[PDB]
RNA sequence: CGCGGGGUGGAGCAGCCUGGUAGCUCGUCGGGCUCAUAACCCGAAGGUCGUCGGUUCAAAUCCGGCCCCCGCAACCA
RNA sequence: GCCCGGAUAGCUCAGUCGGUAGAGCAGGGGAUUGAAAAUCCCCGUGUCCUUGGUUCGAUUCCGAGUCCGGGCACCA
RNA sequence: GCUCAACGGAUAAAAGGUACUCCGGGGAUAACAGGCUGAUACCGCCCAAGAGUUCAUAUCGACGGCGGUGUUUGGCACCUCGAUGUCGGCUCAUCACAUCCUGGGGCUGAAGUAGGUCCCAAGGGUAUGGCUGUUCGCCAUUUAAAGUGGUACGCGAGCUGG
RNA sequence: AAUUCCUUGUCGGGUAAGUUCCGACCUGCACGAAUGGCGUAAUGAUGGCCAGGCUGUCUCCACCCGAGACUCAGUGAAAUU
RNA sequence: AGCCAGGAUGUUGGCUUAGAAGCAGCCAUCAUUUAAAGAAAGCGUAAUAGCUCACUGGUCGAGUCGGCCUGCGCGGAAGAU
């Protein structure tokens, strides 16, 4: 459950550091987002070196949440906090080289394929 | 087909018919010509 | 377009508009359009009128405006209430009453003054018929 | 001949163009067309027009913006409202003569061609 | 829209209220003085009086309309 | 969109009942200077916005158009 | 002997403020909603000059002409002065169709995808934020779309009080 | 601008987007020098804007604790018409 | 009305346009072959060619046509409990 306003932390680099989610993409009146939606953001820190700068806008996928994900069997994973990576706006595709932290099986499709290929868990 | 409060003939080819109580154009000539309402 | 150069006085009363036309017969011309209605012509509409009517015949052909506009319609501006003056006058009209003939034709074929008319019957407030100037 | 670009007397050398003509009036009356369409409105009224030498072949126009200035009276006596907007004639006519008009990238995109992807 | 003041030589103002007459400073033109230009001295030229149509023996003036200018008013809701 | 006035040289503009069009300035020359500005002088270098029509004849008159200024109406 | 010109002439003799208010009355008379009206507005339609490579009517359409609805500004003063409390926001709504999406069709300057445009249809659906009291609008990013109108410009014995 | 109608003037700053806020411009409808002019540390239950923290104000409301409401017995109003 | 035929010559009319051949436009529109045929009523062509109507023959055998003046009707005609 991400929703509108809520601060990010980024699984990739590219500088992003904290980040805020402006629109759930989606549909009309789509509240929350979580899993690997896909949705707004907005930058507000992010490093001096600037893969990206500060004030931009931007796509992410929502990969870890603090309110965690089900399926099937009725586990449920929770992460401690909420992480996104950034995605290029028309292209898609994140823009980033390297992921931090585990990321959900979840995630797995096609247009995903760069991530799960990366990071050191699931 | 247009609908217009004057239909009247365009094209020579043009034919004019009552169905129902409504008035039509028909130019089997140029497409452009059907008319209802009249 | 086309009003009275001077006048008497300024303004006028509403008047009525009862009764036959007078100069119902032809004359300066061959053909005519006679009225049959009741009612009025703004100073433009009697222009708009022709205008349709000499691009029909172009160059060649002739004209006659038997009527003319000589009658002030004075108004009210926008939202104002009633009664500080009688309003000052905006556009002139000529009254005209049936069997009046509005305008009329010479060095034409019949058959293109049906036709010269008709297209400047479509600009006109009141109905009309085409008429002939008669051995009498 | 050449074809200028003005914008409010403004004339843009960016804009230039040469062209038969018998066809400047259709460049023409459509350079401006994309002007209309991507020029923000303005606090005062505006005036795009393509022209050759002083000549003006072509013209458009953005619209004022306008405090609505009238939205408090209603107690419908007329004089009591022209003069609010007397005001709001009065005025346009000195913000029009002091104008002036920043155009940042539109001097590029659609009308550089390129306002179709990928671009 | 409502009241009231104004349009006069190239410029800024008198003249009008008190129908018969247009004046001031400037500048423009010519001639002087100086090595030459300013200033300076002498002479001169220059005005449908905002248009229109009216009272008139006669209109810058008088009374009506139209055209800009400026000033004041536009209030209780 | 209506109303009134417009479109005349490279630029700012004067003119037309229907009788072979101009001014300042810019430009190009002359005079002057040892030559330079400056100054005086001299040349218009236009199909009278574009397109059709009437007239012996059109920059004026007429038709259609693209435009410029002002005045109303639209213009958070 | 009066320009007592407010000209049948209240005195020989006279101006303003009130949001600090007061009393007697008035719907005889104004501000809001209603009513009649429809100039203004809005919406169609008739005529067809013009634009559309040629091509009046795929698309637009000038001047002029005839209508409809009762959103705006208005008119008149019919109803309420013997206190009816006016925009917007919240909450819950409801009818109209001149339809924004979805659905069915004719024409197209409709190859395809994507459109334009009129006819049919009201079952369902119809955005969150930034600024501002604002409805509106401009901007931001969405969406199948972010419809236009009435309902006392709906809704204060239901809340709010900017 | 506590003053500026036109006006959300125009430029810059902050904001994903800022009719307010901040610094400027000067075309001041209609600032001005003890009905004071321009500054000014501290003070303010004063006006406006921004930020960190904190959260049921909110997306969107869920449960529980007690006093009313509801039923039984006793007493027993009011505006109104 | 339908069905079978002809629908020609001067000649690309004049210009104007790269092209203007019945047909992009402007002025004109006579003359011959005859049953009859416009220098052209549409379609057609880049331009020609090409296909029709107009007018004539043939079969066909009984009314056909377009306006006028009047009676009544039909479209025009969309609103909110
Ligand atoms: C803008 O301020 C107005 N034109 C918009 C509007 C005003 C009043 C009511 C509805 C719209």
């Amino acid at each position: 459950m991400i929703q509108e306003q809520t601060m990010l932390n980024v699984a990739d680099n590219s500088g992003a550091r904290r980040v805020m989610c402006i629109k759930v993409l989606g549909g009309s009146h789509r509240r929350y987002a979580g899993v690997g939606d896909i949705i707004k953001i907005t930058i507000k820190e992010a490093i001096p070196r600037g893969k990206v700068k500060k004030g931009d806008v931007l796509k992410a996928v929502v990969v870890r949440t603090k309110k965690g994900v089900r399926r099937p069997d009725g586990s449920v994973i929770r992460f401690d906090g909420n992480a996104c990576v950034l995605l290029n706006n028309n292209s898609e595709q994140p823009i980033g080289t390297r992921i931090f932290g585990p990321v959900t099986r979840e995630l797995r499709s096609e247009k995903f394929m760069k991530i799960i290929s990366l990071a050191p868990e699931v | 087909m247009k609908v217009r409060a004057s239909v009247k003939k365009l094209c020579r080819n043009c034919k004019i018919v009552k169905r129902d109580g409504v008035i039509r154009v028909i130019c089997s000539a140029e497409p452009k010509h059907k008319q209802r309402q009249g | 377009m086309l009003q009275p150069k001077r006048t008497k006085f300024r303004k006028m009363h509403k008047g009525r508009n009862r009764g036959l036309a007078q100069g119902t017969d032809v004359s300066f011309g061959s053909f005519g359009l006679k009225a049959v209605g009741r009612g009025r012509l703004t100073a433009r509409q009697i222009e708009a009128a022709r205008r349709a009517m000499t691009r029909a015949v172009k160059r060649q052909g002739k004209i006659w405006i038997r009527v003319f506009p000589d009658k002030p319609i004075t108004e009210k501006p926008l939202a104002v209430r009633m009664g500080k003056g009688k309003g000052n006058v905006e556009y002139w009209v000529a009254l005209i009453q049936p069997g009046k003939v509005l305008y009329e034709m010479d060095g034409v074929p019949e058959e293109l003054a049906r036709e010269a008319f008709k297209l400047a019957a479509a600009k006109l407030p009141i109905k009309t018929t085409f008429v002939t100037k008669t051995v009498m | 001949v050449r074809v200028d670009v003005l914008i409010n007397g403004e004339r843009v050398d960016a804009l230039a163009l040469i062209t038969h003509r018998d066809n400047s009036q259709n460049r023409g009356r459509e350079l401006v067309e994309k002007m209309k369409d991507l020029i923000p409105r303005q606090q005062f009224d505006i005036a795009i027009q393509a022209a050759i030498g002083t000549h003006i072949i072509a013209r458009s126009t953005v619209k004022q913006l306008r405090k609505n200035v009238l939205a408090k009276c209603y107690g419908g006596d007329i004089s009591r409202k022209k003069k609010l907007l007397q005001k709001q004639k009065e005025g346009k006519k000195r913000m029009k003569q002091i104008g002036n008009v920043e155009l940042p990238q539109e001097a590029f995109l659609a009308i550089l061609h390129v306002g179709k992807d990928n671009k």
